[PDB]
């Protein structure tokens, strides 16, 4: 959840907002180790329920998100249902566990390609065009992350938009991401420069991957 | 002496606007068939399966024409080669279907078949069904028969399934055409087509358009 003024500004200037619970357990092995554990359900529930209680009156918020990169655990299913019951006015989405679990109203993959399948075991990223018409599938598809804009990038961006326009149930996506997470440091003359991972003696680090 | 007056055009022609040569005549086989007075007038074969296809029930509905009699029986027997695999016998008289009773001129036979050999375009396993109309003590009136392929065709979850597996149709449309004989078909031409189709990795054909 963002600084509270963010939603006020989105209401007034007009942007659709996905409001997301502060839950990410990416470094766990497997990714759902905590989110499938009922011991972590109280802590996860507060991150979801207190967000909803705070932001549910903002018209700019159109979709709730259960967080990101935490696999798919039973706790997600419980909290998905909690939101559906408490606030029927907004769809709930969540990408973890393969982007199309029972904890999401929207197929919301990250970096699934337009035409090319990436058939990873357990959590494949299907071509978005293919994903829509998998046997029994009926939901809309909106990429929660796509077109990773790292450095000299966004090659193939037009390919996404041709597909978005051609396919009714491909209803777009959210580019990753808006702003470089670089930090300012200064040389001996006081000239500022842009720093990334490792530049503060932080180790281990992931270098330029923050930008 | 038979006299047959064949018309090239009829009101039937309005329903026969296929993109093909427009021809006419007696272009398929003519035959004479002798049936007894008491006869098999229709029969339907169905095959249903359990979830993993390890058991089948062959269901055979048989209709008669002629005089109804208590001594009448139908036997449907199923053969794999020279081996009889299953058999059923019953008098005529179907189950009650409405307030007026049932079909006294019909009978349904049900045969259990364990581990049926399944039919597909890959392995065309066939059994032989023989439908015998006979008296209670086994005097045959007549027999009809067909080839039986044990297979289930169904659409589930948006997929066409044959024997529980999603098909991939390598199909072609095939008109009945011969450069010399026109729209007359013979066995040799038909066999030649099937061979060429299979040799070129086709598994399916559409009877375009009749
Ligand atoms: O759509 C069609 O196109 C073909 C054109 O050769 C042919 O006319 C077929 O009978 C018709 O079904
Ligand atoms: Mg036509
Ligand atoms: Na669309
Ligand atoms: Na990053």
């Amino acid at each position: 959840p963002n600084h509270p003024l963010w939603y006020t500004l989105c209401d007034r200037y007009g942007l659709y907002v996905v409001d997301e619970a502060n839950i990410e357990t990416h470094g766990m092995v497997p990714m759902n180790r905590l989110t499938d554990d009922p011991r972590w359900l109280p802590a996860m529930s507060e991150r979801v329920t207190r967000m909803v209680q705070r932001d549910r009156n903002h018209p700019s918020v159109i979709i709730w998100s259960l967080g990101t990169e935490s696999g798919h655990g039973a706790n997600h299913d419980a909290l998905y249902r909690w939101i559906k019951s408490v606030d029927p006015s907004r769809p709930v989405q969540y990408e973890g566990g393969g982007a199309d679990t029972t904890a999401t109203d929207i197929i919301c993959p990250m970096y699934a390609r337009v035409d090319e399948d990436q058939p990873f075991p357990a959590v494949p990223k299907w071509s978005i065009k293919k994903w829509l018409s998998l046997p029994g599938e009926t939901r809309p598809l909106i990429l929660c992350e796509y077109a990773h804009a790292m450095g000299n990038s966004l090659g193939g961006f037009a390919k996404y938009w041709q597909a978005f326009r051609q396919y009714p149930r491909l209803q777009g996506g959210f580019v990753w991401d808006w702003v470089d997470q670089s930090l300012i440091k200064y040389d001996e003359n006081g000239n500022p420069w842009s720093a990334y991972g490792g530049d503060f003696g932080d180790t281990p680090n992931d270098r330029q991957f923050c930008m | 002496r038979l006299a047959v007056m064949v018309l090239r055009w009829s009101d039937g022609s309005y329903l026969e606007d296929q993109d093909m040569w427009r021809m006419s005549g007696i272009f398929r086989d003519v035959s004479l068939l002798h049936k007894p007075t008491t006869q098999i007038s229709d029969f339907h074969v169905a095959t249903r399966f359990n979830d993993d296809f390890s058991r089948a029930v062959l269901e055979a509905e048989v209709q008669m024409c002629g005089e109804l009699r208590d001594y009448l029986r139908v036997t449907v027997s199923l053969w794999q080669g020279e081996t009889q695999v299953a058999s059923g016998t019953a008098p005529f008289g179907g189950e009650i279907i409405d307030e007026r009773g049932g079909y006294a001129d019909r009978v349904t036979l049900r045969l259990n078949v364990e581990n049926p050999k399944l039919w597909s375009a890959e392995i065309p396993n066939l059994y032989r069904a023989v439908v015998e109309l006979h008296t209670a003590d086994g005097t045959l009136i007549e027999a009809e028969a067909c080839d039986v392929g044990f297979r289930e065709v169904r659409i589930e979850n948006g997929l066409l399934l044959l024997n529980g597996k999603p098909l991939l149709i390598r199909g072609v449309n095939r008109h009945e055409h011969h450069p010399l004989h026109g729209q007359v078909m013979d066995e040799q031409t038909m066999v030649q087509d099937i061979l060429l189709m299979k040799q070129n990795n086709f598994n399916a054909v559409r009877c375009s358009h009749y």
